[PDB]
């Protein structure tokens, strides 16, 4: 994860950042599709 | 009566999260040593 201010519109910012790790969970499931929540 | 309680061992094929403790043993410096760093073995 990462997270930045911006400020922009309709439109990915222009730049280069990392994302550092945040939690490892080993569940051991086997996926194949996501969905959000919102 | 006498109360019987069993402990069941599972190993399934994942991940495994409960175990054994290590024992982390004193922290020396400015000398040789064979250490060991959560499992990073080194001299």
């Amino acid at each position: 994860s990462k997270h930045t201010p911006i400020n922009l519109v309709r439109d990915l910012p222009q730049g280069f950042s990392a994302l550092e790790p945040l939690v490892d969970l080993p569940i051991g499931i086997n996926i194949t599709r996501f969905q959000t929540l919102l | 009566p006498y109360r019987v309680v069993v402990l069941s061992f599972e190993l399934l094929h994942a991940p495994a999260t409960v175990c054994g403790p290590k024992k982390s043993t004193n922290l020396v410096k400015n000398k040789c040593v064979n250490f060991n760093f959560n499992g990073l073995t080194g001299t």
